[PDB]
């Protein structure tokens, strides 16, 4: 068959619920998770299931687990859910800035390398758009750190302008951009 | 307590497996969110007598595998995504 | 092509075998230098879902093996050496 | 039964010789080497056996095994040799050196700590031994490196003489000192 999502927040104690739907009121359903293996159960506290809304737990409980899924046994058989593939993903970007930071004033010929660095929570993943005016691009504590080198080998003085770097973790979005001036070669 | 001659088998130079972040391997990628975040891979391990050699891959080879990218907050798609695994391994100089 | 759930169950966090140096194990036997140098022991490896947790020891041991220390152009015997292994392992936070 | 050693020279190329004697002068003579698997057969240039010397091969030929044993088949049966061990050892020491490497000035209740370094060939194995006037020792490119750590922690004006540290590569030994005079707290 097929299988589904269940997306992690950012907060994990938040709880989280599998779409484990069923049709039995009284429904004895359980959840096992992996890996590794590991089986849970409503303690009406705050595990539980609901015919229409379907397994509901804390996301911290499964948060290690690759995939999970709901099962019953009634009768001689049991039967369990299609498998719901755990998705543990973060979204906040700390700030976004580059070295150097200050004014930039460079001359005709020579080489420049700019280094913008993504500062985000954990489980993060951080695209990079840069903004400018023969340019190559290179991408890769309780924080995660992202960062792209641009470099342009022998500038001309039209490389002379504002450049922006924007890191997007996806919904959240940073900037920050620098000035960068350029001039004939000295005397 | 394990023998020597047990012990001098288990440390041969050869392929063994061993886990490896995606990240890793495909740094590249960062917009992607990867289930499982690492995997296993065949690669040369062990040692060799003579610390002025060397355990060394003779025979590589590519190998395909599933992953799960989810992207930040976006979508998520099933990554057919390829690594290296070592076939064969030797004791060489430095 | 190795699918996913084979993939998957491959980089559970479990008691994975890894080469270790004697030499980093037992570091304060300088005089010494062994045969193997190196030796395999049970270690917890493989990763978790959420890059907020970590894969961690629950359960280790001792063991012992043999090993040949041979000592600076002066002597040669068969040594027992004790190494801590992983018993069980379990996805914890940081 | 039991098994033996063999020893390889600091310097590959040169010839090993494991005594698996025979008796028959035409005996047709193997040597597996492990691990991995391996197993050579004279060439008459370099790999021989003798009836009273035995299986002569260069050293760097089997360098990598733990073990090696010669081996014969003649009729239905083949016998082969005990276990011999191989062994790989060096012996040489480039220099021994400390630091502080010049002269020491230093005042009563002050902690001293004092680095030992030795440079070494490979397969080298280090015995540090010190010489001085509460006291506590620890011990840990085609080169090898060993250091040793000498501290005292609240220095008497009796600590203040020569520190002498020899390290021994088995045959091969070196020493380096420094003279470490002590006063009394300024003023």
């Amino acid at each position: 068959h097929q299988h589904g999502v269940v997306y992690i927040t950012e907060n994990k104690n938040k709880t989280v619920v599998i779409p484990c739907l069923g049709s039995i009121s009284n429904l004895n359903v359980s959840l096992c998770a992996r890996y590794p293996e590991k089986r849970f159960v409503p303690d009406g506290n705050r595990i539980s299931w609901d015919s229409k809304k379907g397994f509901t737990i804390p996301s911290y409980m499964i948060s290690y687990a690759g995939m999970v899924f709901c099962e019953a046994k009634i009768n001689d058989e049991s039967y369990q859910s299609i498998m719901y593939i755990v998705v543990v993903v973060g979204y906040r970007i700390y700030d976004v800035v580059l070295s150097p930071s200050h004014g930039i004033e460079l001359s005709v010929g020579e080489k420049l390398v700019l280094n913008c660095t993504a500062r985000t929570e954990l489980n993060v993943g951080i695209d990079f758009n840069w903004e400018y005016p023969h340019k190559k691009l290179v991408n890769r504590s309780e924080m995660k750190k992202f960062l792209s080198t641009l470099t342009i080998d022998g500038v001309t003085r039209s490389d002379q302008g504002l450049y922006t770097c924007a890191a997007s973790s996806g919904l959240m979005t940073k900037k920050n951009s620098t000035f960068v001036r350029v001039h004939e070669k000295p005397f | 307590t394990k023998g020597w001659s047990e012990v001098l088998k288990g440390s041969e130079c050869k392929p063994r497996p061993i886990v490896v972040p995606v990240s890793e391997t495909h740094p590249e990628l960062t917009s992607q969110r990867f289930n499982p975040p690492c995997v296993t891979l065949m690669r040369c391990g062990g040692c060799c007598n003579d610390e002025s050699l060397e355990c060394v891959p003779t025979e590589e080879v590519n190998v395909t595998m599933e992953l799960l990218g989810a992207s930040g907050s976006g979508s998520n798609g099933m990554q057919r995504l390829s690594f290296v695994e070592h076939k064969k391994c030797d004791c060489r100089p430095r």
